[PDB]
């Protein structure tokens, strides 16, 4: 999807 | 007061692109914007000088600030490892907006994004310090180097920053 995480990437 | 101006000057493999300026928002989240300006200037001995943008997705936003590990797992705060979500009093309203990057509730560390669009879905998720003063056509320059999945076709970097005011 489109989120701004760090270290897990999620959809 | 006066809220603290910062400066990134952007390179894409190695050849100089162009400053950015942020404007950060100390009078509203002074404990996020203290955070940033002091990892810009590198007073503490680390911070984002030499550090890449390792996630750009166009028509959404540009990623950096892992300057541990340089892929989106490191990167700290000037305060320990990690730091609470101060408040989120502010939104991803459109192009621009600053924003912490988190991996859950309370999980700040130095990772952020530059909103290049309005991102409602994000709000009250991840707390907004600043926004891009001067040097939005800089931004821009940056996004036609990533892809849909995030991966950039050229290094870009942070080849120097610090504080303006």
């Amino acid at each position: 999807x489109l989120l701004v995480t760090a270290g897990l990437v999620l959809a | 007061m006066v809220n603290p101006t910062v400066f990134f000057d952007i390179a894409v493999d190695g050849e100089p692109l162009g400053r950015v300026s942020f404007e950060l928002f100390a009078d509203k989240v002074p404990k996020t914007a203290e955070n940033f300006r002091a990892l810009s200037t590198g007073e503490k001995g680390f911070g984002y000088k030499g550090s890449c943008f390792h996630r750009i997705i166009p028509g959404f936003m540009c990623q950096g600030g892992d300057f541990t590990r340089h892929n989106g797992t490191g990167g700290k705060s000037i305060y320990g490892e990690k730091f609470e979500d101060e408040n989120f009093i502010l939104k991803h309203t459109g192009p621009g907006i600053l924003s912490m990057a988190n991996a859950g509730p309370n999980t700040n560390g130095s990772q952020f994004f530059i909103c290049t669009a309005k991102t409602e879905w994000l709000d009250g998720k991840h707390v907004v310090f600043g926004k891009v003063k001067e040097g939005m056509n800089i931004v821009e320059a940056m996004e036609r180097f990533g892809s849909r999945n995030g991966k950039t076709s050229k290094k870009i970097t942070i080849a120097d920053c610090g504080q303006l005011e």
